[PDB]
């Protein structure tokens, strides 16, 4: 498997708005609690949410499955990721409904040589016979580090208005520049596998062959995750994004770092992930970081120096 | 002694409120996410009560007796019954909004209560 | 793609405003996170809004396309960029409505030969059957660079007085010194075709025709940005610019080159580009440089001396 | 003591604030967004001070015992209540100003207070 | 267009003042980021606001018309510029107020064809149908050469006393010295044409035929900037004036020469001109160089003498 | 010992403005923005202090022990707490000011505050 | 090195003013706008100097060991704390002044700081 | 080359001074206004210096190796370190002074400083 733990520096964003009141776009923020020698304090701060991060790592391996002949989808060429839901949108594909329980699987495997995204992102089949399949990638909500007595994190509104010869024009529009962390996880060793108990049907092969070419898309679309192409309002409100610092683990057994809440989080990823080496009868483990803040990084790492190298050396 | 500060405030933004006729700086102290916010807003509003104090179109006075302010918008004249808040009433009003924002928001829905009700009276 | 980053010197400037107070106008100002030597720091920053740079553009691009005889809509003639958003432009224009999903590409098609503005910058119509349009240029707020630990500007207030013979005439103006740096970023190879998915409609072939003289507009209404042709307040409070540093890259992949706020960040985003397209499996990458400070720049780098020498290599 | 600068810096700018007759000092320190703009509202104001000190226009009193200062301008009397700061104090609140601006906003705001209370009870007895 | 770079030498200077502080007055000063071989520094450095050159200039022009037979307004045969923005200037010219949109084009015109004053310098009126103008002269504030690492600028204070045989009379002046640099812009294809959009209205043929003197007597006012007949203070503070270079630009496109900041700033604008000729399809492209300063200038370039001689040129 | 050096270069400042009673100094001082018009300072208001030293009106002393200043002016006593700076601290503080004209505005201040204080002390006594 | 013979320079003339009892040398010094001036004030001083010498009023000596000149002038004893300029100083000092005539302002504000502490501590000891 | 010329010039200057004992002719050097009061100084300079060779009380050296001229005058022993000026030296001197009579000025500090810090080195010995 793969984890990942990233620490982000963004001024000047408005990347995920809310619902609108009135005449002004709101951010998304969360209540926080933070110590003090008086007491305790509730701050409001903002967040960005996990939906649009996996919204554009979907459309980042469409794009890069279309250039290499992998079968997509007719409702996921366009940028539309119904997926294969209702019965609406398996009549425009033309896919014919699982008749009972003990045919499930070969749905599935149907429905998982029809579309890629289906197969990595997952889906959902509601009906009479339903099936299911979780997502190959998870992430987790983009929150500014809670790292000792203060928060770097500030909300401000700006005010906006259209020139007209007739008047008869003003609207307000949040912004923020806040120091993000993030952290998710994706297993390639399950990419190309059915999840469904049964016996195999026909048509497995070619999800064989097709297994190496499929795990290699999914890693290359974590790129455009890791170089900051995600979220909204980029024509007139392009962020301005930093990488920081890094942590990226190999493992051939579960295993996640530790949050990127402290100053000194990679020292303990990596004492971690001997100690659970040593207890789960592990074979593969290895740890790629980044440093950019000069925080103390430990021994046993190959330090790299861009998101490149990084992905090359997960591929190989 | 809290729900007084609090209401002093409000009655300094409905104040300037009445006398700017413009509700931006009540719709940003009631939107306020910080301590920057607020005590921009504090001072704003006293700037603009202090023009109408010079202009001699704000002033202090009695109505049967309880204190009010007296705010001549031109020939638009409105009372806002109570106190205009002391220099030690803003200071801990801040203290209170470094504790907690939300301080601003009810300040903001009382000081627009106050000008609703005098707008509509008049 | 095209992607540059820019970086400016301006003294006593005032080109973008705010709400004022009182008899002073205000300049705008937002907060920014700046890392030094003692951890990090929020600051309050006079910025520039990407909106103007955008205003600046299409204008320039509309005087462009009058002058090289491709159509321009009739309140985009005026200096006037409500595009076709409400009814009244719609009416008059003269261009009818859609009247389901179906309809929506011929509407686009309409309204993509009349002006060229709807089609690089996109548009909007809200109604019944929405139809949407993201700008094919990409622009951001411009920021002073984050380099060490002092913020390399300043703000102050002036005072100004107007005569009269029988006193009954005082106001002040916020003026802002700095070192500004921003990026952009525009896809010529999307320029002149419908994005709304569907069946092909009548009109299309005009499109193919003029495609290379739009684009060729597109490229050439760059060099007001790049000279410095944006902003208000010119007529009493003309600023002074000069150009500093100065990076381009053209590719047929996404890339991003790196924020100007370091003084080696044309060496970082050269290797950067190198790496992404050996990773990426791209077929074209070429950068230009223009450099006037003396920082490091590499090897194998084509130089260039002023921004029309750029405009041109561009088109050719 | 943090509190008692402030206030100390407060009371300095609404003395030169109600001596000068001028907001416009007060507005420059409470819209600094630098130690530069600081300084020099805290030279500026201390000048004008210093000018009323020699006319004896400024002098400090007692006031019931309350430390005050006395101001007269333009035939107006006002009397500040509290200390004006010391050298220390000026010198302690750059340090403060230089660690974060927002200590010039509350000083300002705090000025700000204190004159407009003097004023209307100014013109309220007239 | 007509566009110009002018260097000046000035000892002994107090020109602009600001408000004063007990019996001191003050001179204009604002921050200036410059560039040096440790990096980037903060200065304050005395200024001088363009506002008194737009009075200058506008001074000059109202002499220039009333000698030469052009209509004068009112207000504006006195030396007060308010133009016509408040009630009371139209009451006192006599000139009714615009009723709605559709007739602001006329009262333009009424406008138009009393001063000349309005016509070039442009001017406002707010109300119910606001009515704009922008200015066809730009200038910007004065600021010294900011080359090398040590800035050519100098100011102190300077006693002063008044005499009394019954003592009951002492005053300080800020004087200041100084290399000043400043640029301008001139477009005289938009002089005596009308800006807000309409239907043709009785009153332009007296425009058209007033057009071409319009344009000479705004061609000629600009001696006087030119020569140094500008600013305050001059009975008892007349400063010494040496013009050290100067550049001027003819164009029939858009274009900026380069700020007087470098000592090689003509060879560099008039390659520049060469250039954005070439690839913005223009058909004009006029230099004109005075040097006295023995520099760098280049090949191929005309060189005057006087100023006189440049005005006979442009005027020709 | 920046801080030091500023807090006896003020001082010194302050010596010269009690002793001659003119601002001028700490006014060109405060307002200076080359290392000319600092140093130019550092001289005159050093001359002055040579002066009043050779006429015994300036003198160093103690004080409860701080080490101080006396100064007699027109028939006024000041006494400034404090050192006057060294030949070290004044070849320092044009190093400083070499690097940031700002610490010659901080000095400025400081001297103002001093001086200000002292003066209004006096006032009060008479 | 250049501080070091400012430092050198700086001693010659607060040797020069302290025997001398006259402050007109350097008051020319540090109001030099020409290498003439400086170069005239130079001779004169050491000039000055070599009186004090052939009398053996002016001698070098080592105090604790830092090196000394001493000088005794109308029954004052002084101790200046350092060495005086060589031939090789002068002439580096006068290439440093053809270069910037800020030099000279420089060693007149030292050597007016070292003799204005050296006649305060003969003060005080009286 | 023409600091070698001026440095030679000195040396003479400063041997026939420490010779006569008398610094009359470096004083006339360094205040000379023309042309022929400096070619005055040098043709009586070297007739002091001739009669020193004369009697053997001025000779050529070296020292450690570095050219020297020891001077014997009335019991005390003088080494100046450097060469005479040659007859070269003396006419591309008068031809720098027929364009500036600063080089004289020149010289004549220089000198006063060799004789200045070989008598001080003198009177410590012993």
């Amino acid at each position: 498997m793969i984890s990942g733990s990233v620490r982000f520096l963004v001024n000047l964003e408005s990347l995920n708005g809310v619902e609108s009141i009135g005449n002004l776009t709101k951010h998304r923020t969360a209540p926080v609690v933070l110590k003090t020698s008086t007491g305790y304090l509730v701050r409001y701060v903002p967040v960005i949410s996990g939906e649009a991060l996996a919204h554009a790592y979907q459309a980042s391996l469409v794009d890069i499955a279309k250039k290499e002949g992998l079968p997509v989808g007719s409702l996921s060429s366009q940028y539309e990721f119904i997926k294969f839901s209702t019965d609406e949108a398996l009549k425009i594909e033309g896919i014919k409904e699982p008749k009972d329980y003990n045919d499930a699987r070969r749905f599935e495997v149907e429905v998982m040589l029809k579309d890629v995204i289906a197969d990595v992102g997952g889906f959902m089949y509601a009906g009479g016979a339903p099936v299911r399949r979780t997502s190959r990638i998870k992430l987790g909500y983009m929150i500014p580090a809670l790292r000792g007595d203060e928060i770097p994190a500030q909300l401000e509104a700006q005010f906006h208005v259209r020139f007209s010869n007739k008047p008869v024009a003003i609207f307000n529009v949040e912004v923020s520049s806040a120091l993000y962390t993030f952290s998710f996880e994706l297993d390639e060793d399950l990419i190309a596998v059915p999840s469904t108990f049964g016996e195999k049907v026909k048509g497995e092969e070619e999800l064989e062959r097709q297994k190496a070419k499929r795990v290699k898309s999914a890693i290359k679309a974590l790129y455009s995750l890791l170089s900051g192409n995600f979220g909204g309002k980029r024509s007139r409100f392009l962020p301005s994004m930093k990488l920081m610092s890094l942590v990226v683990t190999k493992t051939d057994f579960p295993f996640m770092p530790e949050p990127a809440h402290d100053d000194d989080y990679i020292k303990t990823t990596i004492m971690r992930l001997g100690k659970a080496k040593g207890v789960l009868n592990g074979n593969l483990a290895k740890a790629y970081v980044i440093n950019n803040e000069g925080i103390e990084v430990g021994e046993g790492v190959t330090v790299l120096s861009t998101v490149e190298d990084l992905v090359v050396k997960l591929e190989e | 002694e809290k729900e007084n500060i609090i209401g002093r405030i409000a009655n300094l933004l409905a104040v300037g409120f009445l006398y700017s006729e413009s509700p931006t700086l009540v719709d940003r102290f009631a939107n306020a996410l910080s301590k920057e916010a607020v005590t921009k807003v504090l001072y704003d509003v006293q700037r603009i009560v202090q023009m109408g104090i010079d202009r001699s179109e704000i002033a202090t006075t009695t109505i049967t007796d309880y204190p009010a302010v007296n705010v001549n918008s031109s020939g638009a004249k409105y009372t806002v019954v109570g106190y205009l808040p002391t220099s030690q009433d803003i200071e801990d009003f801040l203290r209170m909004i470094e504790e907690d924002v939300y301080y601003a928001r009810k300040a903001g829905a009382l000081a627009m209560s106050i000008a609703n009700r005098i707008k509509l009276g008049s």
